[PDB]
C-alpha cells in the first residue's frame, strides 16, 4: 500500500507469501487455538525440511508443486479481517470521506464558525504553495534521464524543503471521519 | 360508532406523521428516533383494540 | 444509559448483577413455562385418542360375509 | 406531560378527522364501508326482531 | 496427485498456478522493469499534475477519451462486410423478428378460429 | 408446483446453512428455509397455518437476529464466527436470549415455534402429497436442529478466540428491553394466539404414536 | 462501539507484550529499537510469524510488501499509528 | 477488474484503475459490479456438473415422488347434504341425484 | 384558441424589445403566465370536442399535449441561462426566438383542425429545431446530426402530403370531424396498401421505430439542453398523436398491416433497453431509453383499443416529463465535468446530496414505480397487449425487468461509489438547478392524484 | 463522557502453558523434536474468567432448577388450594 | 406406512386406490343400512357459516364450541369440554373412515380369493 | 341514510345476535367501546351539528340535466352530417349510461360478496346472474368496436348479429 511496488517478486518473498497464506488458511480451518498451534508447527516443521536447498531449478521445483497443494485445500470460505478486501466492512465508511477542497467552497456564514481551524487551513495553504514550487524543481532535477524506472519518491533533503508530492498523502480525511 | 374501521384507519395514519414532520426542525434534532420509536408503539398499542374486537 | 464499564484486555469483562439476574430469571421462566404446559397440558405432544388397529376389527362390524354367500 | 401533548396531538386528532370523514363523507355513499354479517348460532336473540332462534335438535351428548 | 484446477472464460488461472511465472528468462525480466518504467512515467506525471495547487479542472486522461472515441464514433470507418459479418448481423437482425411474427400469428390465426367456431367462454371479457 | 418449491428451497437453504461460517449468513439462510417450508404448508392446501408460523418466525427469528446484531457490535464489528469463543458467560442475556430463540426455532414442545411447526409437520405427514417433498422437509428440519446447534457450540461455548483487547458490554437499557419484549413475545405469543383465535381448520385429532413424535425425534 | 481512542504509548506497549511473550526472544534484551536479524538473530519465517502475530493482535491484517520490510519494533509501531490515525 | 491487486494505491480505488493506462474494450463490463473472472477454489467445469446434477436429479426425485405418492389408510371425507351441492356452486332448480353415505 | 396563442405571438416582440440585462426575467415570468392560462384547456368534455372556430379545436388528447407543451418553455429558459451567459444579447434574443417559434408552431400543431395544417406546422416544427442543434451545439457532430435530423424526418413526410391530397381528392375533406364522421373501410389492395404506408411510415420515423431511430441519439447527444428537452418531451409526441389521429381512416387494413411493425416495437424495445445496458455516454442511454418507451408506445397505437389509448396518452405525458427531468440532470453534471462520461464524475452523493435525491427520484419515475403515471401507462398497455396476444406479456416483462437495471445503474455509476479524486471544480448546486428539478418532478406526483386528466378522450 | 481511564496492560510473566491444553500441544510437539514458541501469547484464553466452560446440554439446561422449583411450588400450591 | 410399502413394492391390486374408493355397492356388507344422522340443519349452519370444509358431519360440536368462545370472551379458556368434545367426534369420523378403508380391503381380498377358487375349479 | 335510494342498493335486514355474557368477567371491547364513544363521536357528533346549523342558514338547490331523444343512426340519412352528428352524440350518451349501469351491478355483487362472508358462494347467487345477463348484453352491445367506435359501427355489428340470427332461424324452423 504505503511502499512502491517492484517490477518482479524474488523466490524469497514468493516463499513468504506462500507460507503466509498456508498459515492464514490453516487457522481458517483449525479454528480452536491449540489445534492451529500445532498444526501450524508443524506445518512449519514440513516447511522447513527444504530450508538449506541450494540449487535454483530444484527449490522453484518444490515451491510450484506446493502451489498446487495449496489450492486444493485452500478453504474456499476462508478468514477476512472486516477492514480488509474480502471482509464484510471493508469499504463501509469510504462514503464519508469528504475531500479538504470542499471547504473552499463553504458559504462565508459557515466559515464564521469554527475560525481558528480556517486560519489554520490558510496558513497550510501557503506552506503547501512555496513547498510545492521547490518540490518542482526538486523532483526535476533528481530524476534521471528517460523518466524514472521504479515510482518511489526521494525525500526532502535541504532544511526548510519538504518531500515532494506530499498534499495528497498528508491531507487524507481520516479512517472514520464521520 | 363503528370503532372498528375509524381505529384500522388511524393506525395507518398514524404511522405517517413523522414522515410528515421530517422536513420540520425535530428532524434535525437528536430526538427523532425516540419520536419515531414513540410513535410506532402508540400506533400498536392503539391498534392493539380491533384484534380485540375481532377475537 | 447504562453504567461505567472498562475495557480489561485479556481479562474477564465487568458483569452487572442486574443482566445476570435477568438472564437466569428469564431462562427459569422458560423452563417454568414449558414444565406448566407439559404438566397441565400433555396430550399436545403424546395425543389424547387411540390409535385404532385395524386388524382388531372383526368381520361383524366390517360387512363381511364368509365368502359363501356371494 | 411529554407523553400527554403527545397523545392528543398524533392519536386524538386523527381519530377525529378519520372518525368525521368516514361517518359523515364515507358512509354518505352506498357500498363504501361494507361490514361481513355476525354470526348466528342457535339459541341467539336478534336486537332488530326480538324473537329467538330455534336451538339445536338435542342430539345424544355421551361423552 | 491432487486434482488439477482447469482455467475456463469466466473463471481464469491463478497467478500462483501459471506456469509462466517459473521458466524465468532474462527477456521476461527485461520486459518486467520495461513495463514498471512506463508504468512508473504515466504515475509520475499524473502526480505531476495531481498535486499542483494552481490547477482548478479536470486532469483530462487520453486513455478515457480514447476508449470512449473506439467504443462510440470508430466502428463504422474500420467497418468491412464479410460473411461471417453479414450472416451475423442477418441472423440478429431477421431471425428475431420472424420467430416473433410467426409466433404471435399462430397464436392470434387459433384465437380468431376459436371465436368463429364458437368455444373459448369469453365471459366477462368487457373491457379489452 | 408450491409443494415441490417449498421442499427444494427449505432443503436446499439448509444445506447451504449447516457449512456457513457467517452468523447473518447462516440466519438468513434459516428464514429462507423457514419460507420454504411456509411455502410447503401453502402446497399442501393450509393457508391459516403458515399465516400463524408468518406470525411465530417474526417474533423468533428477529429476535435471533437482533442477539446477533448484539454479538457484532458488542465484539467490534466482527460477524464471522471463527473469531467468537466464550460469550455463555462473558456476556449471558444475548446467550439465554439465543437459547430461547434456537430452541423455539427448533419446535421445542410449548413454544412459539411448537405450536405453528408441530402443526405444519403433522399436516404434511397425514397428506396424500408428495412423498419425495415430506422426506425433504423432515431432512429440512433436522438440518435446522443442527445449524441452531451449530450457531450455539461455536458462539458460546468454546474459548475465547477475538482480539484480546476485550469491549464486550450489554449494560444499555435500550438493548436489554427490546430484547426482553421479544423474548415474552417468543414464549407467550404462540399459547396466547393459538388459544384465542377461531379454529379454521380440521384438527388431525387421531395420531400414530411414532407419528405424532416424529418431528420431535427428528430434531 | 465505545472504542477508547488508542494511543502512541498504548500501541508501543501493546506492541512490547506481543514480542515478550515470543520465548524466542529474550525478555530482558528487547528493545523498542532492536532489530530482527541482526540485533535479535531471527530468521524470515520468525518475521513474517511476528508479523501475523501482531495482525490478530490489533484485529487489522498488513500487506505483504509492507509487511517484508518492517524491521523494528519502532517502525512496526509507526506503521500501525499511521494506519489507524493516532494524534499522540 | 475485480481480481486486479486491491493493495497497489490506484488512481481510481473504486475501479482498480490507473491514469494513463489503456482501458479494456469491455472495461463497462467489468467494473466489480458486473460479471469477474476470478478464479474459484472449484473448477468451473466441476461446479458446472454438480449443479446441474443435483438440479436434475431433484426434479427427476420429484417427479418419482409424483408418480408413488404418500396418503394414509383411509377413505375420503364424507359431507352430508348430496356432497354439500347447494353450498357449492348452487343451482337449487335440477335436484340432481342424492348421494347417500354408509355408516360403518 | 386564440387568447393562447396571441400571447405567445407577442412573446416575441417583448423579448426583442427587452433590457440587454432582462430578456430571462420577462420570457420566464410571461411564459409561465402562457402556461397558467393553458390550463384551463384542460377541462375537456365527454361529449365530441371544444370546437373554438374552423381552423382551431381542442380534444383531451391535445389538452394535456398543449399544457405541457406550454409548461415546457420555462423549464428551457431556465436551463439555458446558464450556456448562454457569455452570449451576445442578439444572439440570445435570437435563441429565445427560436425557442418562441418553436412553442408557438407545436401550439397551432396540436389544435389543427385541418389535416393540412397540421402537416404545413408539422413540418415548420423543423426548422426552429434544425436551427438551434446546428448552431448552439458544442461538437463537431451537431451539422451530421442535424442532417439526419432533417432527412429521416422529411423521408418519412414527404409521400405523406401526396396521400393527404389524395384523400381531399376523393374524400373532399381533411377537417378531423368529416373524416372522423364520414369514415369508410380501406379494402385489401394494393393502392390502399400503399397509401397506409405513405401515412403511417411519415408518423413512424419520428416517433421513433426501430430501425429508422439512427438519427435520435446524434440529435438528443449533439443539441444542446433545450433542444434535447424539447426533442424528447414534446417533439417525440407528434408521431403518437399524428397516428391516434389519421388510424380513423385506416381501418380494416391495419389489422394484417401492423404485424411488421408491432415485431419491429417489441423487439426493438428489447433491443434498446440492453443498448442501454452497456453505454459510455449518459445522454445515449437516455435517448435509447426514450427509444424504447416510444416503441412501447407504438405498439398501444397499434393494437387499437381504449385501454391502449389510454395508456399510450398516459405513457407519452409521463415519458415527456421523465425524459426532459433527465435530461436536465445530465447536463447539470456535464456543465460542470465538461466531458459527458458516465465513469469519470463518480460518488457525487457525497459532494450534492440534493442533486443525488433528484437523480433517485427521476430513476425511480423512470422506473415505472407505481403509482406514478408512468406506470399507468405501462400497465394499460401491458395489459391491452395481452388481450390482443397473450404470449406478448413474456416480451414485456422482460423489458420492465431490463429496464430497471439500467435504471438503478445509471443512478449507482454516477452517484455511488468513491468521488473521482482528480476533479476538484464541482461547486454546489445552483437554486435555479434545484428549482428545475422540483418544476419537473412536483407536476409528475400531482398529476398521479388525477390520472384522468391524461388519459385521452377514450376515458 | 468516555471510556477515559488510563487503563494499564497487565504483566506478561503470568501467562504461563501450566494448567492449559497447551501441555499437550508442547509434549505431542516435543515427542517429534518440535516445541511451540507462541504458546504463552494465548495463555489468557486458558487463564481467567475462560478457564470453566459449560457442556451443550449444560447450556440447554441453564436456569433448569430455579424453573423446577417453581413449577413444583406451583402445582403444591394450586393442589392445596383446589382441595376445599 | 406400511400400506404404501406393501403397494408399492407388492401386488397394487390386492389394496385400493385411495383415489377411486369406494369400489363396492354399500349394501354389500349388511341389510339393514343405518344411515348417517345430521343434527344440523341447512339454515342455521349456513347462518353459523364455518367453512366449506368444516361443513361435514361433525358440525354442532363446532357451532357450539364458536357458541362457548363468544360468550365468554375474555377467559379464552373457559370452554374446553366443548372442544374435546368436538376433537372427539372428528376422531370417531377418522375411525369410520379407517373401518371403510379396511372393509373394501377385506371385501376386495374376498373377491380376489373367490376369483381365484372359481379359476382353479373351472381348470379342472 | 337517505341520500341514495335503497332499491338500486339493496341490503339485507342485517339481523344481529344480542349480547350473552355467560361469566361475570368484565370485558375489555365494551369498555373500549363506551370510551371510544365518550371522547370520539360526542366531539364528532357536535362538530356536524355545528357544520350542519351552519349550512341550513344557507340553502340553495342544484338540478339533475334532462336531455330530450333525438332521431337515432337508423332514421338518419346517408350524408346528412347534422343528423349524424346528434345520433352519435346520443350513441354516447347512452353508451356512457350503458357503462354506468354495469359499474352499479359490480358494486351489488362485490358487497355481497364481502357482506355474505364464508356462504359467498350460495347466498350470492342471485347478484351473479344478474352479472352474467347485464354482462353478456353489454358485451353483444359495444365489445370489440375498437379504439374509433361509433354509432355506425355499433349499428353494423348489429346487423351482421341480426343477419346470422335469421339465418340460423331460418334454417332451424325449416328443418
Ligand atoms: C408514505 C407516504 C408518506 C406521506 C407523507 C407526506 C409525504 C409527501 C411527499 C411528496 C413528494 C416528495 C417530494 C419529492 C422530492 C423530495 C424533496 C427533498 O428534497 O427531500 C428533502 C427533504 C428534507 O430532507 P433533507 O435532509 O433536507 O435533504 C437531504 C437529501 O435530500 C437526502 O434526501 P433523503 O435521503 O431523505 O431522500 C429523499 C426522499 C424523498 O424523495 C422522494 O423520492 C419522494 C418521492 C417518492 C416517489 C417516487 C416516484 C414514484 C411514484 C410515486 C408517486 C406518489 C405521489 C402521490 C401524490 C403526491 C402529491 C404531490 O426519498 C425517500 O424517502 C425514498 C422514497 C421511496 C418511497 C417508495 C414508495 C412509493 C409509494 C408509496 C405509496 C404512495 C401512494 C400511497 C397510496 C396508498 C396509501 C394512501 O426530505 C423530505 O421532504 C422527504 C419527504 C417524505 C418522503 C416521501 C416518500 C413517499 C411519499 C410519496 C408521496 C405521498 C403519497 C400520498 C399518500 C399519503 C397518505
Ligand atoms: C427498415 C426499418 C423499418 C421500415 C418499415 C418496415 C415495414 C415495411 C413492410 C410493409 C408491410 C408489408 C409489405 C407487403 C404486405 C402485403 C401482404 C403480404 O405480406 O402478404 C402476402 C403477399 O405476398 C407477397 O408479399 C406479395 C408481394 C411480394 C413482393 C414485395 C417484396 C417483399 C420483400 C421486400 C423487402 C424490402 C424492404 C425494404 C423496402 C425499401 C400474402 O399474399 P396475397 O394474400 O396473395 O396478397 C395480399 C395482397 N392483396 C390482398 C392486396 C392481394
Ligand atoms: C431471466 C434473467 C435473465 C438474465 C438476466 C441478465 C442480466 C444482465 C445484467 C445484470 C447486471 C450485472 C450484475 O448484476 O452483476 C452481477 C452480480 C454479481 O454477483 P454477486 O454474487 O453479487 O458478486 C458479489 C461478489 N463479488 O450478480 C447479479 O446480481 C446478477 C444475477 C442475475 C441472475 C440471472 C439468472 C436468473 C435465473 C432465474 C431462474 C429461475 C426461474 C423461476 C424459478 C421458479 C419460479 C416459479
Ligand atoms: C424513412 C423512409 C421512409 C420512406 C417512405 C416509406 C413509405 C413509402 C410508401 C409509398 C409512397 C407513395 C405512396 C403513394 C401515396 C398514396 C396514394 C395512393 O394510394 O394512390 C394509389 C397510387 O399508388 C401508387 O402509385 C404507389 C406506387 C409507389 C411509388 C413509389 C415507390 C416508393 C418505394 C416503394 C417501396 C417502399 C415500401 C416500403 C417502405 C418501407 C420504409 C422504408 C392508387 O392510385 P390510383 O391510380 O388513383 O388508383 C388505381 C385504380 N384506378
Ligand atoms: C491448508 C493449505 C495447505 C497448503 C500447503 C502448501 C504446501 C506446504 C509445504 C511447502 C513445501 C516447501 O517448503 S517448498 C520449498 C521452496 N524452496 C525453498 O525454500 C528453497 C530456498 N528457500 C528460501 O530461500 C527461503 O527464503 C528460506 C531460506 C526458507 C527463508 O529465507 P529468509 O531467511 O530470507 O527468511
Amino acid at each position: 500500500a504505503f511502499s512502491a511496488p517492484a517490477a518482479y517478486l524474488t523466490h524469497q518473498q514468493k516463499v513468504l507469501r506462500l507460507y503466509k497464506r498456508a498459515l492464514r488458511h490453516l487457522e481458517s480451518w483449525c479454528v480452536h487455538r491449540d489445534k492451529y498451534r500445532y498444526f501450524a508447527c508443524l506445518m512449519r516443521a514440513r516447511f522447513d525440511e527444504h530450508k538449506n536447498e541450494k540449487d535454483m531449478v530444484k527449490a522453484t521445483q518444490l515451491l510450484r508443486q506446493a502451489e498446487e497443494e495449496f489450492w486444493y485445500g485452500q478453504h474456499p470460505q476462508p478468514y477476512i479481517f472486516p477492514e480488509s478486501p474480502g471482509g464484510t466492512s471493508y469499504e463501509r465508511y469510504e462514503c464519508y470521506k469528504v475531500p479538504e477542497w470542499c471547504l473552499d467552497d463553504w458559504h462565508p456564514s459557515e466559515k464564521a464558525m469554527y475560525p481558528d481551524y480556517f486560519a489554520k487551513r490558510e496558513q497550510w495553504k501557503r506552506l503547501r504553495r512555496e513547498s510545492w514550487e521547490r518540490e518542482v524543481k526538486q523532483l526535476q532535477e533528481e530524476t534521471p534521464p528517460g523518466g524514472p524506472r521504479t515510482e518511489a519518491l526521494p525525500p526532502a533533503r535541504k532544511e526548510g524543503d519538504l518531500p515532494p508530492l506530499w498534499w495528497h498523502i498528508v491531507t487524507r480525511p481520516r479512517e472514520r471521519p464521520m | 360508532m363503528n370503532p372498528f374501521a375509524s381505529l384500522t384507519l388511524t393506525t395507518l395514519t398514524i404511522l405517517t406523521i413523522p414522515i410528515m414532520m421530517s422536513n420540520s426542525n425535530i428532524y434535525k434534532t437528536n430526538l427523532y428516533p425516540n419520536y419515531v420509536k414513540t410513535t410506532v408503539s402508540y400506533a400498536f398499542t392503539l391498534s392493539l383494540v380491533p384484534l380485540l374486537m375481532f377475537m | 444509559g447504562g453504567v461505567h464499564i472498562e475495557p480489561r484486555y485479556r481479562q474477564f469483562p465487568q458483569l452487572t448483577r442486574s443482566q445476570l439476574i435477568q438472564a437466569e430469571f428469564f431462562s427459569a421462566t422458560m423452563w417454568f413455562w414449558i414444565l406448566w404446559r407439559f404438566w397441565h397440558d400433555s396430550d399436545a405432544v403424546l395425543g389424547h385418542f387411540p390409535y385404532p388397529d385395524p386388524s382388531q376389527w372383526t368381520d361383524e362390524e366390517l360387512g363381511i360375509l364368509p365368502d359363501d354367500e356371494d | 406531560y411529554r407523553h400527554s401533548i403527545f397523545a392528543v396531538t398524533h392519536v386524538l386528532i386523527p381519530v377525529w378527522i378519520i372518525h368525521y370523514y368516514l361517518k359523515y363523507h364515507v358512509t354518505a355513499k352506498p357500498y363504501t364501508v361494507v361490514e361481513r354479517k355476525p354470526r348466528i348460532f342457535p339459541g341467539d336473540t336478534i336486537l332488530e326482531t326480538g324473537e329467538v332462534i330455534p336451538l339445536m335438535k338435542e342430539f345424544p351428548d355421551q361423552h | 496427485s491432487f486434482p488439477k484446477y482447469k482455467p475456463s472464460r469466466l473463471a481464469t488461472l491463478p497467478a500462483t498456478l501459471d506456469p509462466a511465472e517459473y521458466d524465468i528468462s532474462p527477456e521476461t525480466r527485461k520486459a518486467q522493469a520495461e513495463r514498471l518504467a512506463i508504468r512508473s512515467r504515466l504515475k509520475r506525471e499524473y502526480l505531476l499534475q495531481y498535486n499542483d495547487p494552481n490547477r482548478l479542472g479536470v486532469i483530462e486522461d487520453p486513455a478515457l477519451i480514447r476508449w470512449t472515441y473506439a467504443r462510440s464514433a470508430n466502428i463504422y470507418p474500420n467497418f468491412r462486410p464479410t460473411p461471417k459479418t453479414s450472416l451475423l448481423g442477418a441472423l440478429f437482425g431477421i431471425g428475431p423478428l420472424f420467430f416473433w411474427y410467426y409466433v404471435f400469428k399462430t397464436d392470434r390465426d387459433k384465437k380468431e378460429k376459436l371465436i368463429q367456431e364458437g368455444k373459448l367462454d369469453q365471459t366477462f371479457n368487457i373491457s379489452y | 408446483m408450491t409443494l415441490c418449491l417449498g421442499a427444494i428451497t427449505t432443503l436446499f437453504t439448509a444445506l447451504c446453512a449447516i457449512t456457513q461460517n457467517d452468523i447473518k449468513k447462516i440466519v438468513a439462510f434459516s428464514t429462507s428455509s423457514q419460507l420454504g417450508l411456509m411455502m410447503v404448508t401453502i402446497g399442501i392446501n393450509q393457508p391459516h397455518l403458515a399465516f400463524l408460523h408468518i406470525c411465530m418466525h417474526a417474533f423468533f427469528k428477529a429476535m435471533l437476529f437482533m442477539c446477533s446484531g448484539s454479538i457484532i457490535h458488542s465484539l467490534n464489528d466482527e460477524q464471522d464466527i471463527r473469531k467468537m469463543g466464550g460469550l455463555y458467560k462473558a456476556m449471558p442475556f444475548t446467550t439465554t436470549a439465543l437459547i430461547i430463540g434456537s430452541l423455539a426455532l427448533t419446535g421445542m414442545p410449548y413454544l412459539t415455534g411448537f405450536y405453528s411447526k408441530d402443526l405444519i409437520i403433522e399436516a404434511v405427514n397425514m397428506s396424500y402429497t408428495n412423498a419425495w417433498a415430506l422426506l425433504m422437509t423432515l431432512i429440512a428440519t433436522s438440518l435446522t436442529a443442527a445449524y441452531s446447534t451449530r450457531i450455539i457450540f461455536f458462539a458460546f461455548l468454546g474459548k475465547p478466540r477475538f482480539p484480546p483487547l476485550v469491549l464486550i458490554n450489554e449494560n444499555n437499557p435500550l438493548l436489554i428491553n427490546s430484547i426482553k419484549r421479544l423474548l415474552i413475545g417468543s414464549i407467550f405469543a404462540g399459547f396466547i394466539i393459538s388459544n384465542n383465535i377461531p379454529p379454521m381448520t380440521v384438527p388431525n385429532t387421531t395420531m400414530p404414536l411414532y407419528m405424532k413424535m416424529t418431528a420431535l425425534i427428528v430434531t | 462501539s465505545d472504542a477508547p481512542p488508542l494511543t502512541l504509548e498504548a500501541i508501543k506497549d501493546r506492541v512490547l507484550y506481543v514480542l515478550k511473550l515470543y520465548d524466542k526472544i529474550d525478555p530482558e534484551k528487547l528493545s523498542v529499537n532492536s532489530h530482527f536479524m541482526k540485533d535479535l538473530g531471527l530468521d524470515s519465517l520468525d518475521q513474517v510469524e511476528i508479523i501475523m502475530a501482531m495482525e490478530d493482535e490489533f484485529g487489522f491484517e498488513i500487506p505483504d510488501i509492507d509487511a517484508e520490510k518492517l524491521m523494528c519494533p519502532q517502525e512496526i509501531v509507526d506503521y500501525i499509528a499511521d494506519k489507524k490515525d493516532v494524534y499522540e | 477488474q475485480q481480481e486486479r491487486d486491491p493493495w497497489y494505491d490506484w488512481d481510481h480505488p473504486d475501479l482498480r484503475l490507473n491514469w494513463g493506462e489503456p482501458i479494456h474494450w469491455d472495461l463497462d463490463m467489468y467494473i466489480r459490479n458486473r460479471v469477474d473472472t476470478s478464479p474459484t477454489p472449484v473448477s468451473w467445469n466441476t461446479m458446472c456438473k454438480h449443479l446441474f446434477g443435483f438440479v436434475a436429479f431433484m426434479l427427476f426425485m420429484f417427479w418419482v415422488g409424483e408418480i408413488y405418492p404418500s396418503y394414509q389408510p383411509v377413505g375420503p371425507k364424507q359431507y352430508p347434504y348430496n356432497d354439500l351441492y347447494l353450498e357449492r356452486g348452487g343451482d337449487p332448480t335440477k335436484e340432481p341425484e342424492p348421494v347417500v353415505h354408509y355408516e360403518i | 384558441m386564440l387568447k393562447i396563442i396571441i400571447p405567445t405571438t407577442m412573446l416575441l416582440p417583448m423579448t426583442w424589445m427587452s433590457k440587454h440585462n432582462m430578456i430571462w426575467i420577462n420570457a420566464t415570468v410571461h411564459s409561465l403566465l402562457i402556461s397558467l392560462i393553458s390550463l384551463s384547456l384542460l377541462n375537456q368534455l365527454g361529449e365530441n370536442s371544444l370546437n373554438f372556430s374552423l381552423t382551431f379545436f381542442s380534444d383531451s388528447l391535445s389538452a394535456p399535449l398543449l399544457v405541457l407543451t406550454t409548461w415546457l418553455l420555462p423549464l428551457m429558459l431556465m436551463a439555458s441561462q446558464s450556456h448562454l451567459s457569455k452570449e451576445t444579447t442578439t444572439r440570445k434574443k435570437l435563441y429565445i426566438t427560436m425557442l418562441i417559434l418553436l412553442q408557438l408552431f407545436l401550439i397551432m400543431t396540436f389544435t389543427a383542425t385541418e389535416l393540412i395544417l397540421f402537416y404545413i406546422l408539422f413540418e415548420a416544427t423543423l426548422v426552429p429545431t434544425l436551427i438551434i442543434i446546428t448552431r448552439w451545439g458544442n461538437q463537431t457532430e451537431r451539422l451530421n446530426a442535424g442532417l439526419y435530423f432533417l432527412f429521416y424526418t422529411l423521408a418519412g413526410s414527404l409521400p405523406l402530403l401526396v396521400a393527404l391530397v389524395y384523400i381531399q381528392n376523393t374524400t373532399g375533406s381533411l377537417n378531423f370531424l368529416i373524416i372522423h364522421y364520414w369514415s369508410h373501410p380501406l379494402s385489401n389492395s394494393w393502392s390502399n396498401i400503399f397509401m397506409w404506408l405513405a401515412c403511417i411510415m411519415a408518423f413512424m420515423v419520428k416517433m421513433p421505430l426501430y430501425g429508422l431511430h439512427l438519427w435520435l441519439p446524434k440529435a438528443h447527444v449533439e443539441a444542446p439542453i433545450a433542444g434535447s428537452m424539447v426533442l424528447a418531451a414534446v417533439l417525440l409526441k407528434l408521431g403518437g398523436y399524428g397516428m391516434m389521429r389519421i388510424t380513423t381512416i385506416l381501418n380494416p387494413l391495419t389489422n394484417y398491416m401492423a404485424y411488421p411493425f408491432l415485431m419491429l416495437s417489441m423487439w426493438g424495445m428489447i433491443m434498446t433497453s440492453s443498448i442501454c445496458l452497456r453505454q459510455t455516454d449518459l445522454k445515449s442511454l437516455i435517448a435509447y431509453s426514450s427509444v424504447s418507451h416510444m416503441a412501447l408506445v407504438i405498439v398501444a397505437i397499434m393494437i387499437q383499443t381504449p385501454w391502449s389509448f389510454m395508456g399510450a396518452t398516459a405513457l407519452m405525458i409521463a415519458h415527456g416529463l421523465t425524459s426532459s427531468m433527465l435530461f436536465c440532470l445530465a447536463n447539470t453534471n456535464y456543465e460542470r465535468v465538461h466531458s459527458r462520461t458516465m465513469i469519470l464524475a463518480r460518488g457525487l452523493q457525497t459532494l450534492l446530496p440534493l442533486m443525488a435525491t433528484w437523480w433517485l427520484v427521476a430513476s425511480l419515475t423512470n422506473l415505472a414505480l407505481p403509482p406514478s403515471i408512468n406506470l399507468i401507462g405501462e400497465l394499460f398497455i401491458i395489459t391491452a397487449s395481452f388481450s390482443w396476444s397473450n404470449i406478448t406479456i413474456i416480451l414485456m416483462g422482460m423489458n420492465m425487468m431490463i429496464t430497471a437495471l439500467y435504471s438503478l445503474y445509471m443512478l449507482i455509476t454516477t452517484q455511488r461509489g468513491k468521488y473521482t479524486h482528480h476533479i476538484n471544480n464541482i461547486k454546489p448546486s445552483f437554486t435555479r438547478e434545484n428549482a428545475l428539478m422540483a418544476l419537473h418532478i412536483l407536476p409528475l406526483l400531482l398529476l398521479t392524484l388525477n390520472p384522468k386528466m391524461i388519459l385521452g378522450p377514450l376515458y | 463522557e468516555h471510556g477515559h481511564s488510563k487503563m494499564e496492560l497487565p504483566d506478561y510473566k503470568q501467562w504461563k502453558i501450566e494448567g492449559t491444553p497447551l501441555e499437550t500441544v508442547q509434549e505431542k510437539l516435543a515427542a517429534r523434536g518440535l516445541r511451540d514458541p507462541w504458546g504463552r501469547n494465548e495463555a489468557w484464553r486458558y487463564s481467567g474468567g475462560f478457564a470453566n466452560n459449560v457442556s451443550f446440554v449444560g447450556a440447554l439446561l441453564k436456569g433448569f432448577k430455579w424453573g423446577f422449583a417453581a413449577f413444583v411450588v406451583a402445582v403444591g400450591a394450586e393442589y392445596y388450594l383446589e382441595s376445599q | 406406512g406400511a400400506h404404501l410399502a406393501r403397494r408399492y413394492l407388492g401386488d397394487a391390486s390386492k389394496e385400493p386406490d385411495p383415489l377411486r374408493m369406494p369400489t363396492f355397492p354399500p349394501d354389500y356388507g349388511f341389510p339393514e343400512r343405518k344411515e348417517r344422522e345430521m343434527v344440523a340443519t341447512q339454515q342455521e349452519m349456513n347462518d353459523a357459516q364455518l367453512m366449506l370444509q368444516q361443513r361435514d358431519y361433525c358440525a354442532h360440536y363446532l357451532i357450539q364450541l364458536l357458541k362457548c368462545k363468544r360468550d365468554s370472551f375474555p377467559n379464552f379458556l373457559a370452554c374446553k369440554h366443548e372442544q374435546h368434545d368436538w376433537d372427539y367426534c372428528e376422531h370417531l369420523d377418522y375411525v369410520k373412515r379407517m373401518k371403510e378403508f379396511e372393509r373394501e380391503r377385506r371385501l376386495l381380498q374376498r373377491k380376489k380369493r373367490r376369483e381365484q377358487r372359481e379359476a382353479e375349479m373351472a381348470r379342472g | 341514510p337517505d341520500s341514495w335510494d335503497k332499491d338500486v342498493y339493496p341490503e339485507p335486514p342485517r339481523r344481529t345476535p344480542a349480547p350473552a355474557p355467560q361469566t361475570s368477567l368484565p370485558n375489555p371491547v365494551t369498555y373500549l367501546t363506551k370510551i371510544f364513544d365518550l371522547l370520539v363521536d360526542r366531539p364528532v357528533t357536535l362538530a356536524r351539528e355545528f357544520i350542519e346549523q351552519q349550512h341550513a342558514k344557507n340553502r340553495y338547490y342544484y338540478y339533475h340535466r334532462e336531455f330530450r331523444r333525438v332521431p337515432d343512426i337508423t332514421e338518419c340519412e346517408e350524408k346528412d352530417i347534422l343528423c349524424m352528428f346528434e345520433a352519435e352524440m346520443q350513441w354516447r350518451r347512452d353508451y356512457k349510461v350503458d357503462q354506468e349501469i354495469v359499474n352499479i351491478i359490480q358494486e351489488r355483487l362485490k358487497a355481497c360478496q364481502q357482506r355474505e362472508g364464508e356462504s359467498y358462494r350460495q347466498n350470492c347467487a342471485k347478484e351473479l346472474e344478474q352479472f352474467t345477463q347485464v354482462s353478456k348484453a353489454f358485451q353483444d352491445r359495444y365489445s370489440d368496436l375498437g379504439a374509433h367506435y361509433s354509432a355506425r359501427k355499433c349499428l353494423a355489428k348489429q346487423k351482421q348479429r341480426m343477419l346470422a340470427e335469421r339465418k340460423a332461424a331460418k334454417e332451424a324452423a325449416a328443418a
